[PDB]
Parts: C-alpha cells; structure tokens; sequence
C-alpha cells in the first residue's frame, strides 16, 4: 500500500518537538518513517541536501498535493518583513504559507507553532506568532507543550489516517484526548492538595514524601494537558511534578515562559 | 570562481547555509551562515535568576539538558553556591546519558547518510556482510539473518516508490566508497542505534522529568527528592529502573558504534588528511563529584598550534584565565556592536544587513580566545584528555586505531586526528567514556545515600540590591558551552551565551580569521558542484547546531 | 514391581505428586494426586453473582484471565445476557495475549530442560550452533556471538558454585540426547522467549489494567471505556500502544518457538511413539465475534476412539449435549459424594482419609463425559480443528512436520500426534494460530469503533427471586475449563469449577478408570528410578496446573 | 563473587506471585537469578525435582544458615493438622518452619502470606491463616497484594541486600516506600471525587471521560499501596483504575475478597 504523506517544515524551533519522535514508542520513530507515514519532507533526517533537498519538497507538493499532512515546527517570525529565519534565501512565513495551499490537514507541532511559545515572550525580539495567526483562513490543529508528548501528535495523525477525520478538538483547536482537562483536575497529589500538605522547598521534608507542589509554584491549576495521565517516555511514572518538581505551564499561552517558576497559580 | 551555496544544509539541528568559492575542483573559500534567530538572550532579561534555566533550555532540545544545567551553574556562580553532591551526582548521570543518546545520533542518524549509499545497500549478500564481522565485533546482532531482514525493509521501501527521507540522496556518487555489505551493515546499524539511543534517554527521563527539557534543576541544587522509603519520590525501586538503562547502553556502545568509526575510516583514508578546522582547541573539565563544584571526572583544557605539549590544563570553573580570554565579535555578524566584547558585557541587539561577502553574512557571533579562534567539541576534549596523558582516553582511542589497522594494515598517527574523520573519532572515544562516567556516578550516588546523606538542594539568597556575576561551564556533546549572568537588584539585568557551535560555525571574526568550519572547508574536493557531499562531509563531522549558535 | 515417588514434581504449577509402579525398567501403573485444596468453590458461595469472577480469578495465576472470563461468561449464562461485540473483541485479545505468554513460558521455562542439558551446553561450538540452523529459521538471534554471549552466561553460573535453581538437574542422564549445540541454541531460545514473554503480557496489561490478574472486567461486558477523545481512557493512543506489543510476538513464535518445537522431536522420534493419555477428546470453541457469544474463530467438538472421523462439532456454548454430558466424581477424592455429579448439582465436602492406592488418593475430582475419560487441552483442540478440516491449523501443522522432514528424512502421521510429542506440537500449533486471532480481533475491535459503536457494557438483571443456572466455556491454554453458578434469590447457592487439569491429572473414577496422566504414564522406560526423567518429560506434555485441577 | 541466597516456600498459592516476576523489568526475572541472588530453591523453576529438589532444600538450609532470605507465597492451612497442603509427604507448616529458623530475613510475598488472603476468606474452609501467625516472635516483612507489583518484593529484597537491613515498615511491616498511603491519599481521579464526577456504570459518560470510580465500589479510600504511582508492568498509566475498573482492595485486610466489588468504601 501507499503511506500517508507529510511534510515537516521548521521555523524557529529547538528542534526538541522533533527530537519527541525520538523518544516514542508507538509507533517508534522507525516504523513511523518505514510503515506509518511516508515523512516526505524533514532537514533533521533527509539524505538529501541544499538545492535536493529543496527539489524534494516542490516534488512532495506537487505529486501529493491535497493530500499531505503539513507538520509545521517553530514560531513565525513577522517582524522586519520575515528576515528572523531564512531557508534557501526566502522568508519562513513564504515556505510555510505555500506549503499550506496544499495541505489535507495542518497540525501546529509545539507551544511555539501553537501560540507563540518561548521564542514570543518577554519583548518578544522577532515578532514571532503562532501558526494560526499566519494561516487565518485554515483550521489548524493545535498540538502544544514544549515539547508535548510525542503521541499526542502521534495519535492525532494516526486518527486522520485510520478514521479519514481530525480527532475531536476543543475551542482551542486541541485535540481533547490530550487536551481536554486541566492538568489539576486529574492529578494524582490533588489529594495533598485537599489536605493543605504542601511541599514549602525542594528537598524538605514534605517534598520527600512526595506532597502537592502549588506552593513552589505549581501550573497545573490552569494549564490544559495529559502530562500527569499520559505522563512521558513510557517507562511509567515520568512527569515532571511526579520527579519532584512543580508543573511550568509550558502547554498553556499566557502561563509557560510568561510567569515565574515559583509564581503561584492565582499570582498575576 | 565557480559559487555554490548549500541552502539548506540538512541533517542538522537548525538553519544553516554554506557557501564556497570552488577553484579547479577544490573549494579555496567558504562561508557559514546562521540564518534564523530568536534573541533568547533578551527574552531572558529581567527576570528572576532562578528562572532562566528553564527559559534558555529551550536554546536547543537536540542537546536538551545543556542550557538548563549550565544556567543554573552560571546562576550558583553569581551567588558563590556550592552545589550539593547529591545533585551534582544526578546532573552528571543526565548529561552522560544524554550525550550518549546524542552523540549515536550523530554518528547514524545524521551522519551514516553521508558516507552510506543506501541504494548499494540493496545489492549486498547478507551472508558475506555478517562474516566480514567475524573477529572483528562481538555484537549479537550481526546474523545474515538480521541483515537480511534490514535489507528487506529497505527493499520495500524503494519499492513502494516513496523513499521518503531517503528519496534524491547522493546515491551513486563517486565519493561514496563502501561495499555493498558494509553499506548493509551501517544502515543494520543504524536502525539498532534507535533502540540504543530511546535507552539512554529513559536514564533521563527517570531523573530529569521528561526528555526533551528536563524539569528537576534549581539554582542550589535539584527537584528529585531522594527517600529510599518513600512513595512517589526518588526511592529505591526508581534507583534500580534507573540503572537497568544505563546497563543496556555499554554493548551497542563498544561493539557497533566504536567499531563502525574505525570501518568508516578503512574506507574512507584521506578523510584522516582533510577538514582540519583550527590549531586552537578548548574543552572544559567536565562531571564534578564532589560539594565544591570540582573535583571534574573529566579534565580540560587549552591547546595551540595544534601542539599537544602546549596544553595547558584547566581544572576550574573559576579558573580567571579561561573567564577572561573569552570574548566575541559581530564584526561579520549581523548585530549592531562589532568590537570584541566579553560575554558579562556583550550586547545582542539585531543589525540585518543582508548577505555581504566583505560584510555581514550570519546571526551566529564570532568568539575568539585570547584574540584566537578556536574550535570546541570532541575532537578538542579528546586532544585535551590525550594531552592530559589520561590513561582511558589512550587506551579508548587505541581501541579504535587497533581496529583500524586490523581492517587496512595502517595506523593513525595523532596528527592525523586534526581531520574530518579525528573528529568524529573524538565524539566516539567521548560516548565511550562516558559509559564508566554513568556506572561510577549511578555507584556514587547509591553510596552516598547509604551514608545518609539525602541533601539535593541549598535554597539560594538572592540580595534585592547589588550586581552580582556569575559563569556557569559546561563541556557539551558539541564543545565548551558557556552562560554568562548578571544580576542588579535581584533579577537579570545581562545574559549571554556563547555556545559550542558558535566557536565552531562563527563567522569571519574582528581580526577576519574564519572560523573552523570555514577553515575546515579550504581544499576540500567537488565531484558535483551541484551536490556537494564532501563540503557536507566535513561540516557534519562538527556536528552542527545552528539553534544553539545563534540562540 | 519397584514403586517409586515423585513428590514434589517441579516446573509445574502447584503440588503435584506422582507415584509408579515399575517392572522391567517400564512403569506399568501410576498415580496422580493433588496435593493442596483451597476450598475456593466455596469461598465464593452466597455472594453476589458480579463479585466471583474477582475471587475466583484467584484460582490460579498462571492461567490467569482464565478463571475470570469463564466466571463471567457462567453468569451472563444464567442471566441470559449478550456480551456487546467491543466486550467480546476485548476479552478475546486478552485470552489470547495472554494464551501466548502461556504457552512460551510452558515450553522454555517449564518443560525445555527436561529435554535439555546445559552442561553439555557448555562444551558446544557456538559456531557451529549458528551454522546448522541456517535455512532452517531467519530468526536474527541466532549468530555464533549471541550464543557465545548465552554460553558465558552459563560458564560464569556454573563457575559461582550457586547454580541454584539449575542445580542437581538431570544433566548427563541417558535420556538426555540433544547434541552439545542444539542444547546451547534451545538455552539461548530459553533467555529469548522471557523478552517475547513480556511483550504478550504487556497487551493483557494495557486492556487487563495489570496482570497477573486482570481487573477489567464485569458480568455484562468490561470495565474499558472506550472514547478515542477522550483522556485517561481508551483512547487511540492506548490502541495503538496496545497494537504495538501485538506487532512485537509473531516473529519469536514462528522462527524460534514453531521451529524449536520441530527439532526436539527430530532428537526424540520416539517420543511420537509412546504418553497417549486418552482415546477421548473435547474442545470448546472460542474467541466468539458477534453481539450473541457465539460466532467463534476457533471451532471445538468431541472426537471418540481416537478417530477423528468420529469428530461432533460443537459451535455453541449452549449446546445442550456438552452441558448435559459433563459429570465429576470423588469416589478416589478427598471428597464424601462419591457418584458422578453434574456440576450445577455438584458438592464438594472434604473428606481426608489420606494415601490409599485402592481408595482415595488425591484432591482432584474426576470428571467425565457421558462416562467417558478424555483429555483436553492444545492436542484436543487440535485433533477437533483438524477434523473440521480447518485449513490455518492443517498449514500451521504441516510447516513444523516439514522442518521434521527436513531433518530427519521422516514424517509424522495423525496417528503419532497421540503421544507426549503431539501434545507439545498441538499447543505449539495453538500458540501459532493465536498470532492471527490477536490481528484480527484488534483490527475489528479498530473498525467496531469506527463505525460508531462504543457500546462495552450490559447491566446484568439480577432478579432478587428466583433460581438460575448458568455455565460459562472457555478454551483455556492447557483445555476446555467450565465455570458452573446457580443463583438461589440473588445469591450465589452452589459454584462448581470443573478445570482442564481436572480431566488431566484425575485420579481413578467412578468405574475405576485412570485419568490421561496415570495412562499416559503406562509405558514409559525408565533408565534409573532413581531419577526418573522419562515420567517428568510426559507429565509436563500436558502442562500441568494443581491450584487450577484442585481449586 | 557470591549472590545472596533465597529460599521459596509455596504455601496454599495461586502462583500469580512467581508469575509476577516475569514481568519485571528491574529486574528481569532472568537477571535476578543469574546476576542479583542465587534462588537456592524455588519450585516452580527448579531442574531438579522430587527427591533431589529436597536434598537441595536440604543442602541450601545448613549451608546457607543464617544467611538466606526466606520468602513464602501462599496462606498456611492449619485445620485438621496441617492436612489440606502437603508436599514430600508432610504439612507445608512444617517445611516452614523448618526453613525459618535458619533465616536472616523473612518475607510473606502476597496477601495470602501476608494476612491471609483469598483462601481465607468467607468461611475459611482449610483455616488459612497468615505468616505471621505461623511464626510468632519472628520479624516477617509483609508484601501484600493479588499480586503485589514484583518491584515491591525486589527494591526490598535489593535494599536488604545493598544497605544490609530491611527498608522502613509501617505497623503491619509493610514497606513505607510502597505501602505507605492510601491509594485514594495520590490518586489522579481525586478531583473527579471532589467535585462530584462519578461513573455511576461501566459503559457511562462520566466512566467514559474517566471520571472518579468511587460509586462503582472503588476501595482506593480503605487500602494502602501504591497503585495508583508505580501502577503496573512499567508500561505507563496501567492500574486498575486507569483502565477503568475500581480498586478491589486486594492489598488490605478486610476489603479484597470480603467486600462486593460495587460495595461502597469508607472514606476517612
Ligand atoms: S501538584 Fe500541581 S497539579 Fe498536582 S495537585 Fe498540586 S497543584 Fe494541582
Ligand atoms: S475513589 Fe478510587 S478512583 Fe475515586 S479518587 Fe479515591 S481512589 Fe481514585
Ligand atoms: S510544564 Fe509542560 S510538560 Fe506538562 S507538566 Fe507542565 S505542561
Ligand atoms: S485491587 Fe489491588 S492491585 Fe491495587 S488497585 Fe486495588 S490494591
Ligand atoms: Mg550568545
Ligand atoms: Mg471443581
């Protein structure tokens, strides 16, 4: 049989949602490639270089036009006519927008591609927006986290493939299997959090005995996510609040790299 | 005469464009060109200075766990931290088990590709590929069989007609000089490496919180909270998961990935003579174990004029000589300020321009030592441990030339080491290493907690007035990475990074020296001008970053 | 007439004695016996007829799931309940999941070194080893280096002077007559089938929520709710996670498992000759996929005199003349009632009288069907596929009668399938077909849910008056087991499990006749009784369970 | 270099206790044999059987005295003299306390060694009855559980080993690292609990968005364990409840096998 063909394009990425592929296990990153999908497009992995490289994606858009999965990685930078990020001498936004014509979905990979991300904080140098932003006319998936957990882009795509149709999404455009809740209202120190039991420093005796960690500045009160369900790597019981350490808020806009790590939730 | 420009280059993290001048076959000048920025530097100011690390770790998640330990360390050297042991045991566990799974991902998933012809590949006999291992590994994964069914997967892939990543490589070019077996044989390898590499990152995983970008620092220490009894934290049974990982990383280690180097470098004998990228090396001490930030399992150092007897060891984060020769230049940058500026006063403010020959021509900065360039990453570390006269490091290094001369009858000097292929040596003789620098500190830290030491963090006094500055090292997968903080009344008022592969893919800097990959390009052969793979052979041998470099 | 005992048997569930009469160096009579008795029938009693599948699981963990879903099935048997389609789809991946665990286990773990001699494992040539199974198997994990890597493993465990487990084993007896290589191979094989064994059993975890012991079930349906958006449920993501472990099974089974089972009996052709157990045979049929539990994959049947052309099908649970048949006496138990019972009537009231060759000797009943012994179990359910002329299980026979062939020169005829070796070649067969049954059912479950229906559970009408009868099949992986509840006004009033190692390992019956193990025993040569391995060989054919026989 | 021994004894067992090594994976049961202890007796996996097997009991008793950790799986049936579990001829009583008296440690792995367990509930038709009070006057570690995760028996077999004392026990000397909350006190579902989302049955909207199991007869408020963190098989998100299936109680006297499965739990 013929495999479902994607085209990846970076922005300005860390590379680290693409680095997730590496980590997952169902499917790994192997069979991905060999049995899952026909990834037509990736600089991280492609054999091809420079002007090969670029003759790959003009032949993926043509050959497979309408119906590709466009991945796109990275925040878009807007600020001085598109110069924060050049590929073979051309704005970012010029590759990302003709991509996009014809794409039969468009999956934003990342906080970044989903609304901005770190590289749209603070002063925010670049101009750098979400993916959405750019594409205003087309309905975008909106998988976030930085980077999230490899499946929940994994599963996304694989509901395309095997049911024909995006997986659910919410107002957000997230898909809800991942998405749908608040990290806080399935988490499993929530019970500490009841009973007042607070870890007040990393290392103190609440701490070690593995107590909610709100009070070192935990966002899983207002951040959307499966992190403490799904959790990462497969190997079983790996977040971050379960290796000691408060939830950063790194899925949510307006939470992760705006406020501080040990900002409370209900602190502005 | 004749310019090519390769745009982009792929099989990197990151934006990256190379441009050469090509006279009579031969490349005589060349270019490196960052080409996206984000000002990571800025979107840091002003900020409490506990928050940084998990800010700047989102420089880069190819090397994941880099930017945030060498924040937090910037930040414990402004406020004159000792860091417990404890976490010092577990920030080493998690750079070597990164840089393990890093460093095979280099070596095969970014790099296999340049000097494997998968198309050959298919032509092999998978008998005659798995006896040419005989004697020569003991892997257990180097049956016919195995091979056999790697080259039917490859075989339905090209017949599918969509080759995918693998589609309109430099397949039948004429520098691609392996057999058919042994092209079989690393795309075998390349597919087990996967398994090797999601190994190593469990190890991460277990300690950091996830991988990509760990989340269990702090400025003062770590988050992992350790209680052999306790439910939910760091006890026992998480020690043990831990160190059934790191037992599954050495094999796939010492008998694919260290024997490969050496069958790459049978075939490939002039890569020894080519690609040199500077006569100046740097490398910090790596992997401290003791309360003191010291006490580094690995040493540094600084060499010149490709000398070994010049080496001049460093065995401080605090060592004032190393703090003070660093600097770095936008002269041919595409920042306002072009004066060579040292980091706790280097400034980053955007000045594109355009490309320019003569001019500007990358976001990427130029650093100099003492006035020099210089290139950082494995082959710099590995000189520096050579130089050290580290025993480990010889006997490594002697295990791949053995191997070497077991398949070509001819041996490797340590100059040939300043060379495409002594690069990549490096990185391999460093992935090796690393696997004791795991098992010793996994032991560390089992002992330390039965001497009842539980200690993970020091709550850091951050004064609401006053400037404090503070540099936090660390010897990354890529080389000398370098954060450099200031703080005024309690938060950020400076930062600046200088990272491995902005020593390396710096441009033309203040004095117009070029950097190492620029350097390492001069006579290099074109067989196409058209599909450079020799330009792209020696630029991966660094193993690029470019998120990294500009930042 | 010498008498020897086996007491404990090993390699084994539970406590099984074994006892033999021997003359002329051949047992010519023998007896099994049970030894432990929990009473679990009546710990069940008077419950709730939703609370004992939970309880009576506890039957044994070995088997586990087994137990679980016969229980349910008896009372949605009762109840008159229809399993929704999911339900079914989701029980079926799990016994079969779990199914092929079970047999790997039994064939490497449990019964390999029976047939198996590691100490002369360790003067083998692992070079050679490798080499004679070339064309034989494409498994890639059959290189000289693995089994180098297998036979250190012994030198060095051999060279500690704990072999423990291993220890006092029946290295060097006479019976003992694989070559030192195909021990190494089947020693590496042994090592192998644990990781193969781990996978089956992470496919029951993710659908179970754990095992041993799955907790997902209910009467009605399962505890699995599936949403393929919803979070923290069975989602997509699950589903494929789950099909990727199933992907993980059907290499090591065909190229190790289906190819080891071949070459034991090329080593011991004339273990085809002699462990006959019976001369009856039933079956259930399994893995129901319509909305009615029935539509099975795997038919069933009762084959009599050994002839299959006598073969009566049996396609439903419900059929009336298996029911009607099935009886169970304690008139050489442990048990008061001596005369046959059928199991809605059946009592068990203990009665300890201790050994008696003439009386009572064991806690296992002795089931009949209309009168007659017969043996359950893969043979039995391979002698009834064959004889409805199932075309998968005829292909999936004849492949491991080729590899014979191919290396003896001989063939195997359905009449030499009656013997200790058939009986392993009968569950080897089931453990290949149960690959497909796992596809299969995954891929309907994915398509079920597709087309909407997400349907997994029907609340059982439990009417708090009243008297209902209900029985629930199962082909479990060592036989047909039967679960039989009466409900008496809401409450359980009698609870009967009548389990595949009960018709095996009964002892003397109503009329006297022994059960397929004391049978199977008549015949067998013994080359020292003092260490009678040809008994333990043909008892462990028929993969014996104690905690399931006895319960 | 010399492994520590172990001796096995399989009382009134369903066997699920061995069985559940076999699914570790630190370790693996095949590195716990050949690497971590030497298993001087175990039935279910010994070459030897018969006569034999019990010289190797016998041998490994007074060699190793003083010195062996013992573990028994299984209840002790003490109605009727011992009668209801005999192996070579003799009550298990015995061959327990036989073996105890030689014991550096003393382990009852599983409920039914721990307190009795399923054998001996209802009417206790063998009167089974616990380790502990088989053995009065000797120290026994309880790891209970239907069954427990393995990794509960080997981190403590492993601290044993490695610090040269038992882990930390709570009052039933249960390990605090496994058994020391309620499963209720670290539960995802938590703040489904709070806020009043219950599945009300198996199939239903609430039970579909996996919503709080506490009205389907979830027993997480009455046992300890650590189900819901370590979960199951080092898989990720497998227990019990994840799947969708309340807690039974199995690890806790009095709850598993004495309460209905849909019988409602106390809650503290
Ligand atoms: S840790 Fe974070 S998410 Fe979990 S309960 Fe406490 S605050 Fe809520
Ligand atoms: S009742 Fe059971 S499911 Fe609900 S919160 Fe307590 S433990 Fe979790
Ligand atoms: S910081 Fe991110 S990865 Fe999850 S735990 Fe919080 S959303
Ligand atoms: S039934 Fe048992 S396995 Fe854990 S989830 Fe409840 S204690
Ligand atoms: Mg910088
Ligand atoms: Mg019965």
């Amino acid at each position: 049989p013929q495999r479902p063909p994607v085209i990846w394009i970076g922005a300005q990425e860390c590379t680290g949602c693409t680095e997730s592929l590496l980590r997952a296990t169902h499917p790994t990153v192997e069979n991905l490639v060999l049995e899952t999908i026909s990834l037509e497009y990736h600089e991280v992995l492609s054999a091809a270089f420079g002007h090969q490289v670029e003759e790959n994606k003009h032949n993926a858009l043509e050959k497979y036009k309408g119906q590709y999965v466009l991945v796109v990685d990275g925040s878009i930078p807007l600020k001085d006519n598109g110069i924060y990020c050049m590929v073979a001498g051309e704005p970012i936004v010029d590759h990302i927008r003709r991509a996009a014509e014809g794409a039969a979905a468009i999956i934003a990979i990342g906080s970044c591609a989903a609304w901005g991300g770190v590289a749209a904080a603070g002063v925010n140098p670049t101009g750098a927006v979400g993916l959405q932003e750019v594409l205003p006319g087309k309905t975008i998936i909106n998988i976030p986290g930085c980077p999230p957990n490899p499946h929940n882009f994994l599963a996304t795509v694989a509901h395309i493939i095997t049911y024909g149709k995006p997986p659910k999404l919410d107002a957000k455009n997230r898909p809800t299997f991942a998405y749908g809740r608040l990290i806080h209202e399935h988490c499993e120190r929530r019970p500490h959090f009841d009973a007042g039991r607070f870890a007040k420093e990393f290392g103190d005796e609440g701490h070690r005995e593995g107590w909610c960690l709100y009070h070192l500045g935990c966002k899983g009160p207002e951040t959307y996510g499966n992190c403490s369900t799904l959790q990462f790597c497969d190997v079983g019981g790996v977040w971050p609040v379960a290796i000691g350490h408060p939830c950063y808020g790194c899925n949510e806009e307006g939470i992760g790299f705006h406020k501080g790590i040990h900002q409370l939730a209900h602190v502005e | 005469s004749q310019r090519i420009t390769i745009d982009p280059v792929t099989r990197i993290e990151g934006h990256l464009r190379i441009d050469c001048e090509i006279e009579n076959g031969v490349v005589s000048k060349a270019w490196a060109s960052g080409t996206m920025w984000r000002g990571m530097e800025e979107i840091v100011k002003n900020r409490d200075p506990r928050d940084a690390w998990m800010i700047v770790q989102r420089i880069c998640g190819v090397c994941t766990t880099t930017h945030a330990i060498s924040s937090v360390r910037a930040a414990e050297s402004a406020l004159n931290i000792d860091v417990p042991v404890n976490a010092q045991y577990i920030r080493n566990i998690i750079l070597a088990a990164h840089t393990t799974h890093d460093h095979i991902v280099h070596f095969y998933q970014l790099s296999a590709l340049d000097w494997v012809d998968i198309t050959s590949a298919l032509k092999a006999d998978p008998a005659k590929a798995s006896a040419m291992l005989n004697g020569v590994s003991t892997w257990h994964l180097n049956s016919a069989e195995e091979f056999t069914k790697v080259q039917n997967k490859i075989k339905d892939l090209v017949a599918s007609g969509q080759l995918g990543i693998f589609a309109n490589g430099c397949w039948g070019h004429p520098a691609m000089q392996l057999p058919p077996e042994v092209n079989l044989i690393a795309v075998a390898h390349y597919l087990q490496a996967l398994e090797c590499q999601r190994d190593a990152n469990r190890v991460v995983a277990l300690l950091g919180g996830k991988t990509p970008h760990i989340q269990n620092l702090a400025v003062g220490g770590v988050a992992n909270p350790i209680n052999l009894d306790g439910l939910g934290v760091l006890n026992l049974e998480r020690l043990m998961y831990i160190k059934s990982f790191i037992d599954k990383l050495s094999d796939f280690v010492e008998q694919v990935y260290k024997v490969d180097t050496a069958v790459i470098a049978a075939f490939y004998p002039e890569w020894l003579e080519r690609g040199q990228g500077a006569v100046n090396y740097l490398s910090a001490p790596e992997f401290p174990t003791d309360g003191k930030n010291g006490s580094f399992l690995f040493p540094g150092g600084y060499i010149t004029d490709a000398d070994l007897s010049t080496y001049r060891p460093i065995t401080s984060h605090s060592d004032e000589y190393l703090i003070k020769g660093i600097q770095e230049s936008a002269k041919h940058a595409w920042y306002k300020d072009e004066a060579p500026q040292a980091p706790w006063e280097g400034t980053t403010v955007p000045d594109y321009t355009g490309w320019s020959d003569d001019g500007k021509y990358s976001w990427v900065k130029a650093p100099t030592f003492y006035g020099k360039t210089v290139e950082v990453g494995p082959l710099a570390n590995m000189l520096c441990k050579l130089a050290a006269k580290r025993e480990s490091t010889h006997a490594k290094l002697n295990e791949i030339v053995a191997i070497y001369t077991k398949l070509t009858g001819k041996t490797i000097e340590v100059a040939q080491l300043h060379s495409t292929l002594g690069r990549i040596i490096g990185r391999t003789v460093h992935c090796c290493e690393l696997q004791n620098v795991l098992q010793d500190q996994y032991n560390a830290l089992i002992v330390n907690i039965g001497k009842g030491d539980h200690t993970t963090f020091v709550k850091p006094d951050i004064p609401a007035t006053g400037e404090f500055k503070g540099v936090g090292f660390l010897e990354a997968p890529r080389g000398m990475l370098s954060h450099w903080m200031v703080i005024k009344d309690g938060i950020i008022s400076n930062y600046q990074a200088v990272v491995p592969s902005t020593w390396n893919s710096g441009p033309r800097n203040f004095n117009d020296e070029v950097g190492p990959y620029e350097r390492s390009l001069v006579g290099t052969p074109i067989a196409d001008p058209n599909k450079p793979l020799e330009v792209v052979r020696t630029i991966h041998s660094f193993d690029p970053c470019m998120s990294c470099a500009v930042h």
